[PDB]
């Protein structure tokens, strides 16, 4: 399924996930097409940080769902 | 610092939307 | 129409607006109830940061409707 990234620079990122996906899984697809690594990475849903080891369903991030995107 | 400001203004906007 | 402002921190304040209003007027209007001036303002709505020049009415901004501000 297909969520949405959004930069705080205007842009927004696409990434292909599943719900089971690891918040660092989705990270790493981030740094596929940004560059970024990371650790230098800050995502938010739902006004709270995500954390690492936790999956999106955690989060009850579903299907077109927006995540914010912060850089360390 | 300008990393706490667009926490912030992530966490805002994160809680505008959804 | 009343709108809400609210920050992080939990504080609501209400404000006597316009469709027409512009951003930068809505900004001297919370500067005039709460002496915050308006360089130290971010007002966010419906994911998007406003954008001073455009009125309310450009965002879809409606009575009762709840912006977030973030104090710079």
């Amino acid at each position: 399924m297909q969520i949405f990234v959004k930069t705080l620079t205007g842009k927004t990122i696409t990434l292909e996930v599943e719900p089971s996906d690891t918040i660092e899984n989705v990270k790493a697809k981030i740094q596929d097409k940004e560059g970024i690594p990371p650790d230098q990475q800050r995502l938010i849903f739902a006004g709270k940080q995500l954390e690492d080891g936790r999956t999106l369903s955690d989060y009850n991030i579903q299907k077109e769902s927006t995540l914010h995107l912060v850089l360390r | 610092l300008q990393e706490e400001e667009e926490l912030q203004l992530a966490l805002a906007l994160s809680q505008s939307e959804a």
